[PDB]
């Protein structure tokens, strides 16, 4: 596992960026890959365009409601 | 005027960064400065 | 700071304090590119140091050869020239 | 207050072929900071009374648990305030900084007389023969001015009120200069800072931890290089006289004030008028002060790279740093036929290479 | 911005209009579309190979400009003197340059069988390109040279230790070193509040 | 074939090309350097320049700078 | 010029520079005139 | 000056350590230093991995 | 002389070598 | 009325300037005296083949090494903080402000290593003045607006808006209206 | 108090208008 | 910092039926500067060394011109500077300020204890009988602390060190409270 | 300063730096007055 960062730069293509970052995990018969799939699941994920009936600035994941409340927008 | 002449170096002990003073010798010098130089000279 | 044709943001989101000066200085990457970097915790960081060291004290003693070097030969040439002529002249007033 | 902390420390950006000489600005505040410490230490046992100054400061070395640590820092650490502040604007002056970081340079400037000011009336305090003989001759070179001799002094002679008095100006200066410090990084930040090559860039990164850590190992070098010289004593950078009590009735045999005044003091011994040889000081803070403007005295547009690298002619600022050096010798020779020619010589360079600065 | 342009007129440095300082030859395009065909069918000094120093091409450039008492730097191009009310026409046949008030306060663009529509067309920056343009400019492909090395070099990759512990334990190190200094000059502080030693004898009787 | 850095430029229609001027002969004294030009031929300064004097100028700048100050301190300082 | 707020270093710029001439003006008339 | 030995023993011991420390923060420089003068940018196309 | 002058300063051809060694996937203080 | 007395005298002289101004272009006169064109002239043949001469060829050398050690060209050494060079980049074509970030970007990590490109990389002359249209079209556009706008010394309201009051357009770039807030997060000019 | 002074150049803004 | 002033002293909305009630932060702060100047020009001629501070305030009286000016307002304003802060914290008291305005309560104690700390330390320079036993006596109520006292004197007694010492303290608070 | 919900502003002019303390306490004036 190499930790690098490789990124393509280009001010013409819209004012959204994408990003990823990741970590060295485990194989599928490790003793923690159960854990692993739960520790997915408490940092969880969030649309902006798809809330649902909870709003996100009240929102129980802390993740949620911490990226939701930044700067008041 | 003219500038005048620099002394020679002597080498006393006290001159390097690893040495001390030499005690032995200030214990002598201290004779001298009592039966000498003190009956001109104030140390205040 | 940079110019206001540069400053121009194609975002939205508001400017946050501690990132005042960042954005007083953006730049467009006219072009593109793509950059790669490696982690410190997996390079040698020591020995890149010594592998370019002749090359680089071959372009800085170059650069300054001429412009510093020059100059000073000249400068302590003419203090020693004066220091000859002010000890004949002292004799040529003082001494018999 | 935060907030100006990580966006003026953490993430400000800068050029990555920034090197050391663009390290001594955060030196010569390091210096302030050693000095103001030492300095109110020094305070709690120091007597401004004539009649006792000079013995106030004996016993405190003779007797006084780590007396001498902090009266040989004190004294050392103004050696190298100087030293910092000279590579400091000599950087500028090879790079042509002044070309668009403008304000940046009169501050500066403001800063130099302040520090020059300060240094002179600590030197008087210790109260010994080069104290009281030194400020004699120094303020009489003011006298063409009328009457702005005998009231800094409160007396008809450098009695014991001037010392008094020099000592609540000593303690104050130092903090009016840590405000002047905050409006030169006000006028620095406004523009950014400009880089070894003179070119613009986008190649930048963040102040943190990159540039901050070529600070702190050049911040070591200097605590060191403190410390050797003030427990050791390799140069003589006092003195001795000084160490000898005031005697108003009797003149040292050679009278010589501290290395970094002793230049421009001889150029004013080589010339011989008295008037004539205050207006070349104005002359040449004036030339300083104009390089501000320097975008506007030819229509010529102007570029920050000033080509002395492998460059024969050599460059302007090189020839004025020698002009010093070969002064700083002729300050310290006694007074001799033979030398006041010489001093002439170099005065003449040190004066032309100021004013052809402003040409290009 | 706080900082002003010095346009104004100038009795020693001549309008460029009458002394350009840069090499007064350009090449005129109808439509700046075409020089995409120049960059395709020119070559290159950068592709050829050379050795020495002394096989460097030339510049058309002349070294004799800019003359002075102690003008120490002999070369530049670009000014900001005033243009007068009726600059001098360019003669475009020895390839001079029409830009900005020579092509407006002259009737340099007029032609006599063309609309005046059609001529001035031609007369926009993007038009004209100094001589030399497609052979010389550079165009980088990277910042780092095949002559230098990078990071596939210094690479720590299968098989090396961790360095983890070596780099914390270096800066643990400076920090218990930074510690005992600021202890040390704390207790010198200390001591100096107190008592000295010609007190503390006359106290003994 | 043609002074300078230049090459002869291809054909394109819509494309107005400026004169060129043609190479000229060299003189003594540029071997083993990176090459300058020299004045064009029609030229008052390249009937005087000499690529020679070029090996002689880090002392002929001391003097005229130097020399006379020396000269005319020596004298009446 | 017109658009921003540098007003008194142009000031600065003519004082300095008629001092300038001033000084050498009058140490010229003593020594050489 | 009674104290020259006093101060001359601190010194030693003083200027031992800071060296010291000096050679620590020049490694903790230099691990810093490398990321960037070995970086890799590239202009329309990537070149090497 | 090439070095220190304007008219023919470059690398002599021992730095361009030294520039070309290489010590990849090689540790000679692994064992520390 | 002593307001109107030295306005006179203002008119006459530049009712005098207008009526002695041509309407062609004729070239300017020479500068230096007749005494001054003849003994350089004189002393041409030396001064130029011992001094003058070997100080131009070797200035060009200088800054030809230097610049193409960084694979750079001579125009690439002004700066954005130049009002009509500002104007100038913002005229540009998108294919040479391209070409210009990148030799600007390889330039500072070449300065930064200290280490020469090799000499087959060098081979090209950095003295095309690529610059040259877009710099006097700049000077044409700003002339106009100091013409225009620019020709008295207009009064304005003080400390108000953000700027001094004294001609800034910008605020807060002077220390007299610096740290416009006390509360809040503030905000960017840009986004207004 | 340790988030005053949220910009040094500029003309600032207001929380309500963001 | 002119936008700060217009907007903090100029446009600042208060309500209408403010009173001289209202009035006594503002003269405190200015009792401050008043003590500033004369403090800093009293330092100018005396004189921290014991066998010659009460001298020194002597001769400043008896021989300088204008020196009975500095010395007496400087005695008498210390005296106003205690009976508006006073009038001050008795306002906020009657009206409990500190409801809703907590931390200018917090904050203000911490001044009023920085102006007890600067009048004590000021009241011993001249070195008086009253300066030696009323600094031996109060330096004794704090004994309870262990080694709290013969430290800040640097000696076994109010001695000669002591009035050196005071005299920088008493010149540095006063501007350390500014900030404040 | 004032409430949330009296804080609200109608227009959208930028507020001025000399008057950031005065729309710090803006307050709605409900059912109007005359002045
Ligand atoms: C004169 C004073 C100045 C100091 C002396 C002079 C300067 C040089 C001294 C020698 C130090 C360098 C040694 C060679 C390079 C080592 C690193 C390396 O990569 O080498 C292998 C590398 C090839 O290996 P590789 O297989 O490719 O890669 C292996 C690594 O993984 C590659 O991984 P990496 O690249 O990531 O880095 C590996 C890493 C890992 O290194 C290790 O192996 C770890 C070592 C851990 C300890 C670190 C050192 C701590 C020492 C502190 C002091 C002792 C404290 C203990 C108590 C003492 C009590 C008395 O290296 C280090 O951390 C280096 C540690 C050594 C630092 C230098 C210490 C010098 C001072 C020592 C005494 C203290 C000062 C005096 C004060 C006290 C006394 C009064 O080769 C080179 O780098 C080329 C070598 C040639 C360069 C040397 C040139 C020497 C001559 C020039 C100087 C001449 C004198 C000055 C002239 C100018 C002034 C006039
Ligand atoms: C083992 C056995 C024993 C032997 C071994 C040794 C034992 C001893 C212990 C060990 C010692 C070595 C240990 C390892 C050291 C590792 C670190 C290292 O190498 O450090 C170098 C390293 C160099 O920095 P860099 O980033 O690598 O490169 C910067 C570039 O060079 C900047 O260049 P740039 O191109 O980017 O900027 C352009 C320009 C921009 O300007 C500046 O940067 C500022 C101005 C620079 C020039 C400075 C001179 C002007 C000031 C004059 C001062 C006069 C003093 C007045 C008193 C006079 C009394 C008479 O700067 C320059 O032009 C710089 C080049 C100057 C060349 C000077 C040539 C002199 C020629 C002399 C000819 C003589 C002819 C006559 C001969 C007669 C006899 C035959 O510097 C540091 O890391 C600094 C650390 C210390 C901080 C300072 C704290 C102390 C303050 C006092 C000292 C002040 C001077 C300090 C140097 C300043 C440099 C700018
Ligand atoms: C903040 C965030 C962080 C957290 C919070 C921090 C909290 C603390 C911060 C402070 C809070 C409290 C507020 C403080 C406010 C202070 C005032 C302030 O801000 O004003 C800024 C204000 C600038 O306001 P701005 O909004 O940025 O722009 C104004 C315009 O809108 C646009 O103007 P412009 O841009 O066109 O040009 C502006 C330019 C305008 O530049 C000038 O007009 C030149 C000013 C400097 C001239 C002197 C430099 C040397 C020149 C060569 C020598 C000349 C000699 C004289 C003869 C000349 C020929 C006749 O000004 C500068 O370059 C700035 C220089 C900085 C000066 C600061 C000094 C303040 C007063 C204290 C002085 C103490 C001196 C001690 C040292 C001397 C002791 C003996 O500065 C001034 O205009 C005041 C200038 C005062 C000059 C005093 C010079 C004294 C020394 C003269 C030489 C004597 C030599 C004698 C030798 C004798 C030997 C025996
Ligand atoms: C009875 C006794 C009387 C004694 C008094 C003196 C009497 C003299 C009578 C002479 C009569 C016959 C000769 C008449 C000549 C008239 C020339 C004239 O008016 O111009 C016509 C004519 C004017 O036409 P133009 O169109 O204006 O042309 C101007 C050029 O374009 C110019 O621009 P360009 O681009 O063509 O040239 C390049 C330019 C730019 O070049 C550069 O920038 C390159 C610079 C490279 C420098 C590199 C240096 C590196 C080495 C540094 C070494 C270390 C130094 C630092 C260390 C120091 C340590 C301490 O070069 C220069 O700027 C040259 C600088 C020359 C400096 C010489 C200054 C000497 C001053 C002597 C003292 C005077 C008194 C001072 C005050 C005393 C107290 C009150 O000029 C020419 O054609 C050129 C002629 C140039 C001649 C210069 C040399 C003249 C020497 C005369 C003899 C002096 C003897 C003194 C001693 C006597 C002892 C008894
Ligand atoms: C309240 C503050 C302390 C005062 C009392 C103690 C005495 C003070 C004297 C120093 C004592 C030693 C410091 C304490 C140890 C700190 C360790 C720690 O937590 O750090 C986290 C880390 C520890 O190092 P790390 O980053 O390797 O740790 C990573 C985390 N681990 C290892 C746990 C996985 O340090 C940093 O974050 C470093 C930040 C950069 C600072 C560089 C220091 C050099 C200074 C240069 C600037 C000059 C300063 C002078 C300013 C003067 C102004 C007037
Ligand atoms: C840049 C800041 C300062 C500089 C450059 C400076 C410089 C000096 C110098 C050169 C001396 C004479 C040393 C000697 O030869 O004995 C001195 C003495 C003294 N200074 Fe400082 N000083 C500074 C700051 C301060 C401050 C802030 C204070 C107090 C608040 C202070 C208090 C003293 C005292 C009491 C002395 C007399 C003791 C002595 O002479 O050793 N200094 N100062
Ligand atoms: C107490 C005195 C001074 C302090 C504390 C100080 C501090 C600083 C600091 C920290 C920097 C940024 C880092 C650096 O470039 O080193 C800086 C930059 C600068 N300083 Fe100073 N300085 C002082 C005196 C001066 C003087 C005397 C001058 C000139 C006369 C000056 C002119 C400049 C300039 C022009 C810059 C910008 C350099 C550039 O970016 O090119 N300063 N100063
Ligand atoms: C150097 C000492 C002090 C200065 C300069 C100072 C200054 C001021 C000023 C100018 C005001 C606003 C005008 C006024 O209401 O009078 C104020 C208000 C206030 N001060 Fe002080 N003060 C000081 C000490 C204190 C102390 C000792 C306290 C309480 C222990 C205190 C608590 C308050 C409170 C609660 C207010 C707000 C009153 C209200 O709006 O109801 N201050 N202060
Ligand atoms: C709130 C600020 C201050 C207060 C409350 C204060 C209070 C006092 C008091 C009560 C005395 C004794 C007066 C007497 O009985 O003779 C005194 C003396 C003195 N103070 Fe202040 N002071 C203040 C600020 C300052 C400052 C800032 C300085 C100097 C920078 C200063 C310098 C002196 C001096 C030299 C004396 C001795 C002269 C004398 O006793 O008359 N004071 N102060
Ligand atoms: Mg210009």
């Amino acid at each position: 596992f190499c930790g690098s960062e490789l990124l393509h730069r280009n001010d013409d293509m819209g004012p959204t960026a994408h990003v990823a970052v990741g970590f060295e995990g485990v194989p599928w018969k490790s003793p923690d890959a159960v854990t692993f799939m739960l520790m997915q699941a408490i940092v969880g994920s969030y649309r902006k365009h798809d809330e649902g009936i909870v709003p996100g600035k009240v929102s129980a994941n802390a993740t949620v409601r911490n990226v939701c409340n930044k700067m008041t927008v | 005027e003219k500038e005048p002449p620099h002394p020679p170096s002597y080498p006393f002990w006290f001159k390097s960064l690893f040495h001390s003073h030499d005690i032995p010798s200030v214990r002598r010098g201290y004779e001298v400065y009592r039966k000498v130089c003190a009956t001109c000279h104030s140390m205040e | 700071g940079a110019p206001k044709f540069e400053r121009k943001m194609l975002g939205s989101y508001p400017v946050s304090p501690e990132f005042e000066m960042v954005w007083r200085d953006r730049l467009t990457a006219h072009g593109g590119y793509i950059q790669q970097t490696i982690s410190p915790y997996q390079l040698k960081f020591i020995y890149p140091f010594w592998h370019t060291f002749f090359a680089r004290c071959w372009c800085k003693c170059s650069a300054y050869a001429w412009p510093w070097v020059w100059p000073g030969l000249i400068t302590f040439g003419l203090v020693k020239k004066m220091n000859h002529d002010v000890e004949e002249d002292i004799r040529d007033h003082y001494w018999y | 207050f935060m907030s100006l902390f990580r966006a003026h420390l953490v993430f400000y950006r800068c050029a990555l072929n920034l090197n050391s000489s663009y390290n001594f600005g955060f030196l010569v505040a390091m210096t302030f900071v050693l000095q103001i410490i030492t300095g109110i230490t020094l305070a709690f046992r120091y007597t401004s009374e004539a009649s006792c100054a000079f013995a106030s400061v004996q016993h405190l070395v003779r007797e006084v648990a780590a007396g001498w640590e902090f009266r040989m820092l004190h004294a050392t650490t103004a050696s190298f305030v100087f030293l910092c502040i000279l590579i400091h604007m000599t950087r500028g002056l090879y790079n042509w900084s002044y070309s668009y970081l403008t304000t940046a340079w009169m501050s500066g400037l403001v800063l130099y007389l302040l520090t020059i000011a300060t240094a002179f009336l600590g030197y008087v305090l210790p109260w010994g023969q080069m104290s009281f003989w030194g400020a004699t001759v120094i303020t009489n070179l003011l006298s063409p001015i009328p009457y702005l001799v005998p009231w800094l002094l409160g007396g008809y002679y450098v009695s014991d009120v001037t010392l008094k008095r020099f000592f609540v100006l000593h303690f104050i200066l130092p903090f009016i200069g840590c405000i002047i410090i905050v409006l030169h990084i006000f006028y620095l930040h406004l523009n950014g800072s400009s880089n070894p090559a003179g070119i613009d860039t986008a190649l930048k990164v963040a102040f943190y931890p990159h540039m901050l850590m070529t600070d702190a190992k050049c911040l070591s070098y200097l605590i060191g290089l403190i410390f050797l010289q003030a427990a050791f004593g390799l140069m003589e950078l006092s003195h001795p006289d000084n160490s000898i009590p005031v005697n108003r009735f009797v003149t040292p045999l050679h009278i010589v004030p501290e290395w970094y005044f002793l230049a421009y003091y001889a150029v004013l011994k080589v010339i011989p008028s008295k008037t004539g040889g205050l207006l070349v000081f104005m002359s040449s803070l004036i030339n300083l002060g104009l390089l501000s403007e320097i975008r506007a005295l030819n229509t010529r547009m102007l570029i920050r790279q000033q080509f002395m690298t492998r460059n024969v002619v050599s460059g302007w600022v090189i020839i004025w740093v020698y002009s010093m050096i070969f002064l700083i010798i002729i300050g310290s020779a006694i007074p001799q036929a033979t030398y006041i020619l010489y001093g002439r010589l170099a005065t003449i360079l040190y004066l032309t290479t100021g004013l052809v600065l402003c040409l290009y | 911005s706080v900082h002003s342009h010095n346009i104004r007129p100038d009795k020693h440095e001549l309008p460029a209009s009458e002394v350009p300082l840069y090499y007064n030859r350009f090449d005129q395009a109808d439509h700046p579309s075409l020089w995409q065909l120049e960059e395709e069918q020119q070559r290159k000094h950068l592709d050829q190979e050379v050795t020495d120093v002394s096989q460097l091409v030339e510049p058309v450039s002349s070294p004799h400009q800019t003359e002075g008492w102690f003008k120490r730097l002999r070369y530049w191009h670009y000014k900001e003197t005033a243009e007068p009310t009726f600059p001098r026409t360019p003669d475009l046949s020895k390839g001079e340059l029409a830009a900005g008030a020579t092509v407006t306060r002259t009737s340099v663009w007029h032609d006599p069988n063309e609309p005046a529509i059609v001529s001035v067309s031609r007369f926009a920056p993007d038009n004209f390109r100094a001589v030399g343009f497609a052979e010389n400019v550079p165009n980088p492909e990277s910042t780092n040279s095949d002559s230098h090395p990078d990071f596939r070099e210094y690479r720590l990759g299968p098989g090396s230790v961790d360095r983890r512990p070596f780099v914390y334990f270096m800066s643990a190190s400076y920090f218990f070193i930074t510690a005992s200094m600021m202890r040390s000059f704390l207790c010198k502080w200390v001591h100096y509040w107190w008592v000295s030693r010609d007190m503390l004898a006359a106290g003994t009787t | 074939k043609l002074e300078g850095s230049l090459l002869p430029p291809p054909h394109i229609p819509g494309i107005r090309r400026a004169p060129r001027e043609p190479a000229s002969p060299k003189m003594a004294g540029m071997e083993g350097r990176m090459p300058v030009r020299l004045p064009p031929e029609g030229s008052r300064f390249r009937q005087y320049v000499d690529p020679r004097a070029d090996v002689y100028f880090p002392l002929t700048a001391v003097l005229v700078t130097l020399g006379p100050l020396y000269m005319f301190s020596k004298a009446f300082f | 010029s017109y658009g921003n707020g540098t007003v008194l270093m142009p000031i600065v710029r003519r004082v300095f520079i008629g001092a300038l001439v001033g000084i050498y003006a009058y140490a010229a008339t003593d020594v050489v005139l | 000056e009674p104290t020259a030995d006093e101060r001359k023993l601190y010194g030693l011991k003083c200027v031992s350590a800071i060296a010291i420390g000096t050679v620590l923060m020049t490694l903790w420089w230099r691990f810093y230093w490398a990321m960037y003068a070995t970086r890799r940018i590239d202009f329309g196309k990537l070149k090497y991995l | 002389i090439r070095f220190g002058n304007p008219w023919r300063d470059d690398y002599p051809e021992w730095i361009w070598k030294s520039l070309r060694v290489s010590r990849k996937d090689k540790d000679m203080f692994a064992p520390f | 009325q002593f307001h109107r007395e030295i306005g006179k005298l203002f008119a006459s002289y530049s009712n005098k300037i207008t009526a002695n101004s041509p309407v062609q272009y004729v070239p300017s006169p020479p500068t230096k005296g007749k005494v001054r064109r003849a003994l350089s002239s004189a002393l041409m043949p030396v001064w130029f083949k011992f001094f003058r001469g070997p100080l131009d060829r070797w200035n060009l050398a200088v800054m030809a090494k230097y610049l193409r050690d960084h694979g750079l060209m001579y125009d690439d050494l002004y700066s954005d903080k130049e009002p009509v060079f500002a104007r100038a980049l913002e005229l540009l074509p998108p294919d040479i402000q391209a070409a210009r970030f990148r030799r600007l970007m390889r330039g500072t990590y070449l300065n930064h290593l200290r280490l020469y490109l090799p000499v087959h990389e060098q081979n090209y002359d950095p003295f095309i003045p690529y610059m040259a249209p877009y710099v006097e079209e700049a000077k044409f556009q700003l002339q106009e607006e100091e013409e225009l706008l620019g020709y008295h010394m207009w009064e304005g309201v003080w400390y108000s808006g953000g700027v001094t009051g004294f001609g800034d357009k910008e605020p807060g770039e002077h220390f007299l209206v610096a740290l416009p807030n006390l509360y809040g997060a503030g905000g960017s000019p840009m986004q207004a």
